[PDB]
C-alpha cells in the first residue's frame, strides 16, 4: 500500500 | 587429539543444517540505505514451504550462504555482507503467490560490469528446488553505483543535434524479404525509401554476413544510396549497418569498416551477451557512431507473469550499459504489449527520475544520476491507418518504423516512403491546434482529409482499412486506478 | 527542388494564421523563440545568421510575428526559420524549428566522387547557388 | 644463525610467563588466537601447518598455553608461533604474530646466481636443512 | 610420505585376489592390458619403462597375474602399475591405472622458488630419491 514508500526511505 | 579438543560449540557456528531464517538472512526490523541495491521478487513457494522461508532461503542463495554452517564465516565481517530479506506481501486477487524485498550492501559487486551484478541476483535462485517459479519485477540501483557506468554514448538530446531534426518522432522502416537479396538490390531499396522521405532504413536481425550476400558488399553500395539521396533532399539520412558476428574480433573489424566510410549509425542483436555490448557502447563514445540494439531473445524469458525477468529491468540494466535507442513496443502491432506496461518501459528510458506507480508497475523510486536518455523503437505489424493511436501512445521521443507497411505499397516503394510521412506531418499539426485526435472519429477523418491532397496515401488507407490485432495480453498489471 | 528541411516540409506553405497557432502552442509550454536567416543550404549548415536576441518572457505570438514580418522586408532573398528552445535540466536544447519563407526557385545539389584506395569513395555534396554568386546575391 | 621472523626476534627467548602476558594483551582486545608449525623457514613459505582450529570465543590464556604445551610434546623439531587474527570490517587480517619456539641448531640459507641478458641475475635463495632431509627430519 | 597416483591410493594395498578381480572386470569389456615400472615419481613422469608387449587378445586374468609375478622378482626396487587401454574409435587412449607394487620407504619431494619480474615465482618439484642416486639404485 502507501508503507512500501516509508519502509524503503 | 587437537581437531576434537577444538570444535566449535557455539549454538551458531556449531556443524549442521539449520534454517535460512535463523542464520540471519530474515529481518522485518531492518533499516535501508542510500547505498544499497535492492530487489523485487515474485515467488511461489512450493506445498508446505514457509513463505518467510522461502524468501530467506532467495536472499541467502543471492550473497553469502550455502546448505550447512561453514566456520569460514569468522574469518570475514559476516553481518556486513548478509542481504537481508525485510518484507514479504500477498499478491492481490491471488493464493500462492507473494512480494519480497530484498536489500545488498554496495560493497558486494564490481564497479562499472553487468556480468558481476547479474551473477548474483540471477546466477542460481531460479533453479532452487523448494521453489515452484520465480519473477524478477523491479530492482532500485543507487545513485553512488550508476556513477560507475558510462551511460548511452550519443543520448536523445546529441542525437537530434545531430540529424538537425526536432519536434516530430523520426521515421524508419526495415528491408524486406529477411533474406536473400544481393548487396546492389540492398542498396536499390535504401536509395527508393529515402529518397520517398524516411530517416533512417535497417538491416534485419538476421542479416549479417551469408552465401547470398557477403558483409563488405552491402555496406558499400549502401554508403552511395544513402549519399545520393540526401543530395536529391537537402537532409541528412542514413542506415543502420549491423556489425553482430560470431567473435569481438570479427565485430570490431566491422565496425572499423563503417566508421571509414562515413556511416553515422550501426545496430548490434541483443544474442551477442552482455560483456560484448559493454564493449561496443564504449567503442560507439569513442569513434562518434550512434549505437541501436535490437532485442532477439528477450521474450523466451520476458513473456510469462509467474516466471522469468520483467522487461522493464533490462530497460535499466541497458540505459546504464550505454546503448542510443532499444525496442520497446507499439500496443497496436502484431507482437505483445500492454499499454499500462508498456508506458512504463517509455517512462524508465527517457525521465530524469522515477516515482512510485504501482497501476505501471514502478515499485521503486529512483533519480539516474545525470545519466543521458534512451531513445524508444516503435516496431512490428503497423500502417499509416493508426497514426492517430501511435501519436497518443507513443509520444514524441520514438522512432516509428514501416517494413511491410512501406515495401508493401502497390505504387513502389517511393510512394510508400510518401504516404508515411504526410499522415505523420498532418496528426502532428492538427494535435498542436488542440483537437481530440484520438477520438474514434475526428482521428480517422484527419488522415481522411490530408488523403485528398496526396494520391499515396489515399491508396494505403484503402488497402489496410480493416487490419488489426486483436488478443489477450500475457503480461498484466496487478494493481488499478 | 523542394528542401525538406524542417517538421512540416512535406505540407504545403502554412498561412500567418497557421503560424501564429503553432506559435500560441510553444509559448502555453513556455519555450522561447527566435529567428534565422541564411542563403547556404548545406544540411551541415549548422549557423544560420541571427536575426536580434531570442524573445525570453514574451507571452504574446504578436510580438513574434512583428518581428518575422520585418525580417521579410529587410533580408535578401533566401531561407527564414522559427525555433524554440527548452531550457530545463535535461533538456537545454531546441525542441521545434520549422521553415516559414523560401526562395522563387532552389535548383539544389550534385555529388562529386574521388576515388581513394581499393574501391572506397569520398563524397562531397555541392550547392549550384553558392558555387554561382557571394552571399546576398544567391537568389 | 637466528631466524629473525617475528616481532620480538632481537629480544632474548621470552619465557612462560612473558608468552602468558602477551597473549592477555591480545583477549582484552577481543582477537581470535591460534598455533601453527614449520621445518622449512623460507621467507616466502606463507602457509606453516595449522594445530588445531582457532580459538574464537576463548577468554582465559590457560586454554592457549595448554595448546602450546601439546605442541611442544607432540610436534617434531623445527619451529612454532602464536598468530592474532582481528575480523573487524576494515581489518579482517593477522595483527600480531611471534615465534615461541626454535631448533638447536639453525645453518641458514645461501644465493644462487643465474646470468640472464646483459648484466640481469635472477637469484634463489636456498635452505640448507631443506635440501638435506624430507620434512619430519630436518632438524 | 605415501604416493597419491592411482585409483585406489587411498584404500590399503590390495591382495592378489583383490588384483585379480579388477582385472577380470577390464577383460569382462574387452580392453588390452600392460605392466610398467619405475624409480623417477615426478608427476609429469609420463613414460613408464614397458615390461614386454601389451596382452592384446589374453581372455584370462592368470596370463596378466604371471607377468606381474615375474617383474616382482625381476627388477629392482621402485613402483609397479597395471594399465588398461580402449581403442574404439570416440576413446583410443588409457581407461584403467592402479599402483601394484611400493619401495620400502619414499622420503618425497621439496620446492624450489626462483624470483622473477615484480612478486612471479617459478617453482621447480624436486625428488629427494632421484637427486640422490642413479637409475637403479634409488630405492
Ligand atoms: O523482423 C521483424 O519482424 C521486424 O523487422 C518487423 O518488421 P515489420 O515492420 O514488417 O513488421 C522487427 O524486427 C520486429 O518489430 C521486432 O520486434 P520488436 O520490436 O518487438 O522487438
Amino acid at each position: 500500500a502507501a508503507e512500501w514508500g516509508s519502509m524503503n526511505q | 587429539s587437537v581437531s576434537e579438543r577444538t570444535r566449535i560449540k557455539s549454538d551458531r557456528y556449531e556443524s549442521g543444517v539449520i534454517p535460512y531464517a535463523k542464520m540471519g538472512y530474515w529481518d522485518a526490523a531492518y533499516a535501508v540505505k542510500n547505498t544499497d541495491v535492492l530487489a523485487l521478487f515474485r515467488i511461489t513457494p512450493q506445498p508446505g514451504v514457509d513463505p518467510v522461508e522461502a524468501a530467506a532461503a532467495v536472499a541467502g542463495e543471492s550473497s553469502t550462504a550455502t546448505w550447512t554452517v561453514v566456520w569460514t564465516d569468522l574469518l570475514t565481517a559476516c553481518d556486513r555482507y548478509r542481504a537481508k530479506a525485510y518484507r514479504v506481501d500477498p499478491v492481490p486477487n491471488t493464493t500462492d503467490q507473494y512480494f519480497a524485498f530484498i536489500a545488498y550492501e554496495c560493497d558486494l559487486f564490481e564497479e562499472g560490469s553487468l556480468a558481476n551484478l547479474t551473477a548474483s541476483i540471477i546466477g542460481n535462485v531460479f533453479g532452487f528446488k523448494a521453489v515452484s517459479a520465480l519473477r524478477l519485477e523491479d530492482m532500485r540501483i543507487p545513485h553512488s553505483y550508476l556513477k560507475t557506468f558510462q551511460g548511452p554514448a550519443t543520448g536523445v538530446i546529441v542525437e537530434r543535434e545531430r540529424l538537425n531534426k526536432y519536434g516530430i518522432p523520426l521515421l524508419g522502416a526495415t528491408v524486406k524479404p529477411k533474406l536473400g537479396l544481393s548487396g546492389k538490390n540492398y542498396g536499390r531499396v535504401v536509395y527508393e525509401g529515402l529518397k520517398g522521405g524516411l530517416d533512417f532504413l535497417k538491416d534485419d536481425e538476421n542479416i549479417n554476413s551469408q552465401p547470398f550476400m557477403r558483409w563488405r558488399e552491402r555496406f558499400l553500395y549502401c554508403m552511395e544510396g544513402i549519399n545520393r539521396a540526401s543530395a536529391a533532399t537537402g537532409e541528412t539520412k542514413g542506415s543502420y549497418l549491423n556489425i553482430t558476428a560470431g567473435t569481438m574480433e570479427e565485430v570490431y573489424k566491422r565496425a572499423e569498416y563503417a566508421k571509414t566510410v562515413g556511416s553515422i549509425v550501426v545496430m548490434i542483436d541483443l544474442v551477442m551477451g552482455y560483456t560484448a555490448i559493454q564493449s561496443a557502447a564504449i567503442w560507439a563514445r569513442d569513434n562518434d557512431l550512434i549505437l541501436h540494439l535490437h532485442r532477439a531473445g528477450n521474450s523466451t524469458y520476458a513473456r510469462q507473469k509467474n516466471h522469468g525477468i520483467n522487461f522493464r529491468v533490462i530497460c535499466k540494466w541497458m540505459r546504464m550499459c550505454g546503448v542510443d535507442h532499444i525496442h520497446a513496443g507499439t500496443v497496436v502491432g502484431k507482437l505483445e504489449g500492454d499499454p499500462l506496461m508498456i508506458k512504463g518501459f517509455y517512462d524508465t528510458l527517457l525521465l530524469t527520475h522515477l516515482n512510485v506507480n504501482l497501476p505501471y508497475g514502478i515499485f521503486f523510486e529512483m533519480t539516474w544520476a545525470s545519466l543521458r536518455k534512451c531513445m524508444p523503437v516503435a516496431s512490428g505489424g503497423i500502417h499509416c491507418g493508426q497514426m492517430h493511436q501511435l501519436v497518443h501512445y507513443l509520444g514524441d521521443d520514438v522512432v516509428l518504423q514501416f517494413g511491410g507497411g512501406t515495401i508493401g505499397h502497390p505504387d513502389g516503394i517511393q510512394a510508400g516512403a510518401t504516404a508515411n510521412r504526410v499522415a505523420l506531418e498532418a496528426m502532428i499539426l492538427a494535435r498542436n491546434e488542440g483537437a481530440d485526435y484520438f477520438n474514434s472519429d475526428i482521428g480517422p477523418q484527419i488522415l481522411r482529409n490530408a488523403a485528398k491532397t496526396c494520391g499515396p496515401l489515399q491508396t494505403a488507407l484503402d488497402l489496410w482499412k480493416d487490419i488489426s490485432f486483436n488478443y489477450t495480453s500475457t503480461d498484466t498489471s496487478d494493481f488499478s486506478v | 527542388m523542394r528542401l525538406t528541411q524542417g517538421c512540416f516540409s512535406f505540407l504545403p506553405d502554412l498561412t500567418d494564421q497557421q503560424i501564429e497557432k503553432q506559435i500560441a502552442y510553444c509559448i502555453t509550454k513556455g519555450w522561447a523563440m527566435n529567428v534565422e536567416w541564411t542563403d547556404d543550404p548545406h544540411p551541415r549548415n549548422s549557423y544560420w545568421e541571427l536575426w536580434g536576441l531570442p524573445l525570453f518572457d514574451v507571452k504574446d505570438p504578436a510580438s513574434v510575428m512583428f518581428e518575422l514580418r520585418e525580417a521579410r522586408k529587410s533580408c535578401a532573398a533566401g531561407y527564414i526559420r522559427i525555433n524554440a528552445f527548452n531550457a530545463a535540466y535535461g533538456t537545454e536544447s531546441c525542441v521545434m524549428s520549422f521553415i516559414v519563407n523560401r526562395p522563387s526557385n532552389e535548383p539544389g545539389f550534385y555529388l562529386e566522387r574521388q576515388e581513394l584506395e581499393g574501391r572506397r569513395i569520398a563524397y562531397t555534396t555541392k550547392s549550384y547557388s553558392v558555387q554561382a554568386n557571394p552571399e546576398g546575391g544567391r537568389y
